[PDB]
């Protein structure tokens, strides 16, 4: 699949 | 054959295809870089020129006056043991916002679009969401049949390279077929958004491509040609609704019995036409009336004279005797490089030759038959319009009005059946009436006529931006109509799950098959708001065959007043905010 | 799936 | 082997923690002079001042007085008149905001845009024209000098979604822009309608005429294409000639409108083609909004990802690229890095991270 | 006053001077110009032509805001009268009278109207 891309690291 | 055979042998094929297209492009593109970096140098320098001649005195910093212990300081800690750096902070100050908007283009009718089956694009709402929950991004990808753009296991796919896969597959494979119809169901897999694979068919089409074609008349390989074939893309383009050519709010073509004319009126004796005129010996006039005699059932003594007939000039005779009918007096002045006496002739050397709940409305056109209970328009439980093929008198259509004058009453059958005027039908009350003051004594065109008020944006009192009204308006006078593109209904549903989610809709219902989407296009009133007690109220009303949304002052508006109407929801989706005082 | 919609009567 | 190597002198951290997403040299200081970068970050600029060797000296700091207020990119200009040197930032609440740090004031406001502003660029030839792009779908081109919207590059056309990045090209006769969209649009500035509507931004006084200026809406793109990249765009460079551009693919993606042979200035808007020249590979970057940056020369490439590493490029390789890449790491370095930026002359690489740091990178003696 | 107002174009604010909104009449958008002029060109299987007139007819029913049948024929005046001049120009004559009998098949203009029309039109040659 492909996902929705974050601005952010999980943490 | 194997289902799953055909897409791994594709796979592999594409991949042994862009290998060897790098490898020798590796060749051109380094010799393309060098070329780049040289382009690279000449424009680095002469910026790198202008920046000598400039002088700009950087890199001041300020300490004093001694800091008043009144303003907050910014801290900046070294790894490299070196004291820690204070400075005092400098406030930026007092700048109003504005409220949020994303760009749109302005309308002034609606504008018809089609359904797009795979988002090109996955809203981001949900970092600070932090993907809660993520079962509505799962559920909007379900809307798309699973189809985002671009999602596959292959990576990289554009026109050069998709052609020499397709003429790769076609020579893998026996043959032929000649051009396969199971492959393009075998890469539009490999590619959901590329597919469906018959849109990659016609891409593929598009892409590998005169005939059948008809040359310009008014040029150098102008043909002779039959008269359907120079008046076939007049006829299969233009709309009979709106009068343009491939026309943005109707998507279907030609009746096409609505561009077949009555063969009448007159069919008249008219001589000379003259004096090089086609007479007067048996046949001028007698022939001619009796060849079309003979050729509706189902002399001519002089030599004719000796012309030669261009390619243009021959089409355009075969045009216009299907509009004129034998007077060869006015063929020959619109051909205007010939006379009645050479059309004439030619018109014999032809004969001689031998042939080798509401729905949008649709017109009707089953041409001898009545419009009963089969008729699409009685189906519908529509009347048939002016653009209807079917009889004058025929009993489904919908007369006009015959009001005197405003015609916003139930008195008027036009107002009572929800409907504006016909400016074709409503020949007596002024829908038909001068265009230019477009004031007029029919208040029941405005829509139609784009009468709309003037409208000021403003920052809402309620929500967001808002919208008012520059001068005052009566009670039920019109505003302005309510314009977006046009959308079926599963695709609105699909822009509707996104704009629920951003908690912000333009849809708007237009009837069983359209809803109207003031989104990404659309008109000012727009922006007007929501409120239970409203000042505006909103009529879809039906207007020479479209239906289109009209909002109209419920109550007596007075100067810069915000305008708000009823949204019919259920609701708090989310408003949530009416109203203020 | 019924994205919200404005209506008239 | 590879090039250039470069050695970390220090490391700085600002106090509020939050992410910092734009650094930028001044490249217009004059040569002789200290190599200056500003950062934006939370609601406020900071500028620092380069001294030998690796101290980097804390200059100006300035904060928006509305606290929701979040800057995400800044870029550097100069008043032609008074010479000074002039600093741009826009963010999240959709403002830009003008910063003279001779005057150590802020001069000048914009608050056109609808929504937050991703990416500021300046024309390379004109100081007044400044280039905003924003989530609101839109670029907007302003000239500072007259304080009037020059146009307005969104509508029918125009990205579907948010505008994340922007470029001009070297001479400042296009620009290339790419969003959320997927899409890399392009947008001529030297054609007849934009020069006349520049010059005619300069003209205007509104001490002079009832009227307001009528700023050109461009609906049409001069160029676009969904065909390089597979999800979000968020940083796009003029090459030369070539645009370089990179999505959350793991790479830098080389390629040009076109057939090979065709050249940029002969395209037209109906244009189907692309073609890819190369690819700079990468790895760990997956979250959008990480740009990269170049040298003034562009002998140089640099992009930081989301751990903490950054990588270097050489652009004056011949072939792929495939290899190589000079990748520098530091034990101390773990955040995202946002943006990077080179000095005028390449000496200095500073790159900003998600943990406020910054860090100072010097080259070869 | 003073509420103060924007612009929906350009969300720049507008001052008391400018308003007096608006002296102009509203409108014709100018990237719907610009589509159909795009929008035709696309065609494969058209005459050059062909195209160029009914680009011309486009942008003239546009200009003018035509919505009844009856305006038909003052329609195709008007469009000699403005865009004649610039039919000659291109030798889009003759296609301009297959427009004619197209738009007489539509039972649109009178017959009346296509000699009156090529009348005026080679009365300006
Ligand atoms: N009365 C109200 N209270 C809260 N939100 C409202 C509202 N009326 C309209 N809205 C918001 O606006 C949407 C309709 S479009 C109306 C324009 C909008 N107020 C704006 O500023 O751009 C609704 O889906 C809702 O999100
Ligand atoms: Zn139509
Ligand atoms: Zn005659
Ligand atoms: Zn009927
Ligand atoms: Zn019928
Ligand atoms: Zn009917
Ligand atoms: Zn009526
Ligand atoms: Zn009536
Ligand atoms: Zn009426």
């Amino acid at each position: 699949r492909l996902q929705a891309q974050r601005k952010f690291a999980q943490s | 054959k194997g289902p799953v055979c055909w897409r791994k042998r594709v796979k592999s094929e594409y991949m042994r295809l862009r290998q060897l297209k790098r490898f020798r492009r590796a060749d051109e593109v380094k010799s393309m870089f060098s070329s780049n970096r040289q382009k690279i140098l000449e424009r680095t320098e002469i910026l790198n020129q202008e920046w000598k001649q400039r002088r700009i005195q950087p890199v001041h910093i300020l300490t004093s006056v001694s800091s008043l212990r009144g303003t907050r300081e910014c801290s900046v800690t070294s790894d490299l043991d070196f004291p820690t750096q204070v400075i005092p902070l400098k406030t930026l100050n007092a700048v109003a916002s504005v409220p949020i908007m994303y760009s749109w283009s302005p309308l002034q009718q609606n504008f018809m679009v089609e359904d797009e089956t795979v988002l090109h694009n996955i809203p981001y709402m949900g970092d600070e969401v932090l993907d809660q929950d993520g079962t509505f991004i799962e559920e909007l990808i379900k809307n798309y049949d699973g189809k985002v753009h671009g999602d596959r296991e292959c990576g990289f796919i554009n026109d050069e390279i998709f052609v020499e896969l397709v003429n790769a597959l076609g020579q893998y494979n026996e043959s032929r077929p000649p051009r396969s119809d199971k492959i393009f169901e075998a890469i539009s897999s490999m590619f959901p958004d590329k597919g469906t694979a018959e849109e990659l068919k016609e891409k593929y089409k598009e892409l590998t491509e005169p005939p059948e074609c008809t040359p310009n008349i008014d040029g150098p390989n102008a043909k002779s040609v039959q008269r359907e074939q120079s008046l076939h893309s007049f006829h299969t383009l233009f709309c009979r609704r709106c009068f343009k050519y491939d026309c943005f709010l109707h998507p279907f073509h030609a009746t096409p019995n609505t561009y077949k004319r009555k063969n009448t009126e007159t069919a008249l004796d008219n001589k000379p036409c003259g004096p090089q005129c086609y007479q007067h010996l048996e046949g001028a006039k007698e022939f001619a009336a009796a060849l079309t005699a003979e050729r509706i059932k189902t002399p001519n003594i002089e030599p004719p004279e000796n012309v030669e007939w261009s390619g243009a000039e021959a089409s355009m005779f075969r045009v216009l005797i299907g509009t004129y009918y034998d007077n060869f007096c006015a063929i020959a002045r619109l051909i205007g490089t010939k006379t009645c006496r050479q059309v004439y002739e030619f018109r014999v050397k032809e004969s001689s030759i031998i042939a080798p709940h509401v729905y949008n409305y649709q017109p009707c056109d089953h041409p001898r038959q009545p419009c009963d209970s089969s008729c699409p328009c009685v189906i519908a439980q529509n009347f048939c319009e002016k653009f209807c093929q079917c009889s004058s008198e025929c009993q489904n259509r919908f007369p006009g009005c015959r009001c005197k004058a405003q015609c916003n009453t139930k008195q008027c059958p036009c107002y009572l059946a929800v409907r504006e005027c016909d400016p074709d039908l409503c020949l007596t009350c002024g829908a038909a009436d001068h265009w230019d003051s477009k004031n007029v004594s029919c208040k029941n065109c405005s829509i139609q006529r784009g009468s709309k008020k003037h409208l000021l944006l403003a920052p809402s009192d309620v929500a967001g931006w808002g919208i008012f009204i520059k001068d005052p308006v009566q009670k039920n006078e019109f505003i302005s109509e309510y314009c977006g593109e046009i959308i079926s209904q599963d695709e609105a549903d699909r822009r509707g799950k996104v704009y629920d989610k951003y908690m912000c809709s333009f849809l708007f219902n237009l009837n069983n098959d359209f809803v109207v989407d003031a989104t990404r296009k659309g008109n000012k009133i727009r922006f007007a708001n929501h409120s239970v007690n409203p000042n505006c109220y909103a009529k879809v009303m039906m207007v020479n065959g479209d239906h289109r949304i009209g909002i109209f002052a419920k109550r007596a508006i007075q100067t810069g007043e915000e305008l708000f109407f009823d949204y019919r929801y259920s609701q708090a989706d989310a408003l949530k905010y009416v109203g203020i005082e | 799936t019924k994205a919200a919609r404005m209506s008239a009567p | 082997k590879c090039k250039y190597s470069f050695k970390c002198v220090n490391s700085l951290k600002e106090d509020h923690n939050q992410p910092l997403f734009g650094v930028q040299f001044n490249w217009h200081s004059k040569e002789g002079d200290p190599l200056v970068f500003a950062t934006v970050g939370s609601n406020r600029v900071t500028l620092y001042e380069c001294h030998s060797q690796g101290e980097i000296r804390l200059l100006q700091s300035y904060v928006d007085a509305d606290a929701d207020e979040n800057f995400y990119t800044c870029a550097w200009t100069y008043d032609s008149n008074t010479s000074h040197p002039l600093l741009a930032v826009a963010g999240s609440r959709g403002i830009i905001r003008i910063i003279n740090p001779i005057t150590m004031q802020c001069i000048k406001h914009y608050v056109g845009h609808g929504n937050a502003i991703n990416e500021l660029k300046f024309h390379p030839r004109d100081p007044n024209l400044l280039l905003s792009v924003s989530k609101d779908h839109a670029l907007r081109l302003w000239n500072i000098q007259t304080d009037t919207l020059v146009a307005i590059f969104g509508g029918v056309e125009g990205h579907r979604d948010e505008v994340l990045s922007a470029d001009y090209d070297l001479l400042g006769e296009k620009i290339m822009s790419c969003g959320m969209d997927h899409s890399l649009k392009l947008w001529r500035i030297n054609s007849k309608r934009m020069m006349n509507a520049i010059k005619e931004s300069y003209d205007y006084n509104p001490n002079k005429t009832n009227r307001p200026f009528i700023s050109q809406k461009i609906h049409f793109p001069d160029f676009s294409t969904r065909d390089i990249h597979r999800n979000y765009v968020d940083c796009v460079r003029w090459l030369g000639d070539l645009i370089l551009s990179k999505s959350c693919e793991n790479a830098i993606v080389c390629w040009k409108p076109g057939k090979m042979e065709d050249d940029i200035d002969k395209i037209k808007p109906s244009e189907s083609n692309v073609t890819i020249l190369g690819r700079f590979d990468y790895s760990q970057c997956d979250i959008w909004y990480m740009r990269f940056s170049m040298d003034f020369w562009q002998k140089m490439l640099a992009l930081g990802n989301q751990v903490g590493k950054l990588y270097v490029w050489d652009l004056e390789v011949e072939d792929p690229h495939k290899a190589k890449c000079t990748t520098l790491t530091h034990h101390k370095c773990g955040a995202a890095i946002r943006q990077t930026s080179f000095s005028r002359d390449s000496s200095i690489l500073i790159a900003v991270c998600d943990d406020a740091s910054i860090w100072r990178w010097d080259r070869l003696r | 006053h003073n509420r103060l107002y924007f612009h929906s174009d350009t969300c720049l604010p507008l001052r008391p001077q400018e308003m007096e909104v608006d002296s102009e009449d509203e409108k014709d958008p100018e990237w719907l110009r610009e589509k159909t002029i795009t929008q035709i060109e696309e065609f494969s299987d058209v005459n050059e032509g062909e195209k160029e007139v009914m680009k011309l007819w486009n942008l003239h029913v546009m200009k003018h805001g035509f919505i009844a049948d009856n305006q038909m024929n003052h329609a195709c005046m008007l469009f000699v009268e403005n865009y004649g001049q610039k039919i000659i120009k291109k030798n889009l004559c003759r296609n301009f009278m297959l427009h004619l009998v197209s738009m007489h098949d539509f039972n649109l203009i009178s017959i009346m109207s296509i000699d009156k029309a090529v009348t005026k039109l080679r009365e300006m040659q």
